[PDB]
């Protein structure tokens, strides 16, 4: 489950009930595919800057 | 740091300066938050007065996303032991809110499970600061990045001549000239997953710097995640 490629999650990975589910650091929202984290604003935690 | 390469522009956003009533850095910090830095608790001993600059790559040109920022509250851990290193770690609260742009932006807080599972078995980490770039050389005048592969607890634990507690970590290299050093103290460790960075270590100590059959030890983030979490509301 998360001990295969990280459970397909993007950030965290919880096996709960059997099964995988994703979660993400604050100032991430779960995407609606429940795998991807999509930042809240700019500048989200962990990215290096770009402008 | 001893080796490595320097951070290029935006590559180490969410690194820290403390710098003392002269303006020299002595330590460094991770951006946690537009309030919040993470630190090494020893350094709070390192000086009487000091601030926090953000957004800095080369000490000797302001290229204009440099801040400084005043300390308001100095959160250290009521279980810190001088005389071990044990419990270094320490949250300094800002009176004012660093505002994120190039070069100034925070690394993520992981999950405890799910970091020591997953983000520390990683095959690297990496450690950055303005620390010196020899044992016993000068701190370093530009900000500098080193990926530090992370050692066996064990091999780790024999190659210390000092007791490695369960709030301390090994990384670096056993012989290879690479390695954090003075200066880079209370800097970020932070591991790569997916183009996304996670502190997992705070730059401790060492015996020496980059010395053979001796590593670097970085303070175990993720065993003071829930700590960190509660300094960071009051
Ligand atoms: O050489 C050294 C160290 N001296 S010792 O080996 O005698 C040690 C004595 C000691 N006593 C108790 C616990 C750990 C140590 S290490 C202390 C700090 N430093 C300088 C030093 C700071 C630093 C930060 C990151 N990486 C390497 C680094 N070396
Ligand atoms: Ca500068």
């Amino acid at each position: 489950l998360c001990s295969l490629d990280n459970g397909d999650c993007d950030q965290f990975c919880h096996e709960e009930q059997n099964s995988v589910v994703c979660s993400c650091a604050r100032g991430y929202t779960l995407a609606d595919n429940g795998k991807a984290c999509i930042p809240t604003g700019p500048y989200p935690c962990g990215k290096q800057t770009l402008e | 740091i001893v080796g490595g390469q320097e951070c290029k522009d935006g590559e180490c956003p969410w690194q820290a300066l403390l710098i003392n009533e002269e303006n020299e850095g002595f330590c460094g910090g991770t951006i946690l938050s537009e309030f919040y830095i993470l630190t090494a608790a020893h350094c709070l001993y390192q000086a009487k007065r000091f601030k926090v600059r953000v957004g800095d790559r080369n000490t000797e040109q302001e290229e204009g996303g440099e801040a400084v920022h005043e300390v308001e509250v100095v959160i250290k851990h009521n279980r810190f032991t001088k005389e071990t290193y044990d419990f270094d770690i320490a949250v300094l609260r800002l009176k004012t809110p660093i505002t994120f742009r190039m070069n100034v932006a925070p690394a993520c807080l992981p999950e405890r499970d799910w970091a020591e599972s997953t983000l520390m078995t990683q095959k690297t980490g990496i450690v950055s600061g303005f620390g010196r770039t020899h044992e016993k050389g000068r701190q370093s005048t530009r900000l500098k990045m080193l990926e530090v592969p992370y050692v066996d607890r064990n091999s780790c634990k024999l190659s210390s001549s000092f007791i490695i507690t369960q709030n301390m970590f090994c990384a670096g290299y056993d012989t290879k000239q690479e390695d954090a050093c003075q200066g880079d103290s209370g800097g970020p460790h932070v591991t790569r997953f997916k183009d996304t960075y996670f502190v997992t270590g705070i730059v401790s100590w060492g015996e020496g710097c980059a010395r053979k059959g001796k590593y670097g030890i970085y303070t175990k983030v993720t065993a003071f995640l829930k700590w960190i979490d509660r300094s960071m509301k009051t």
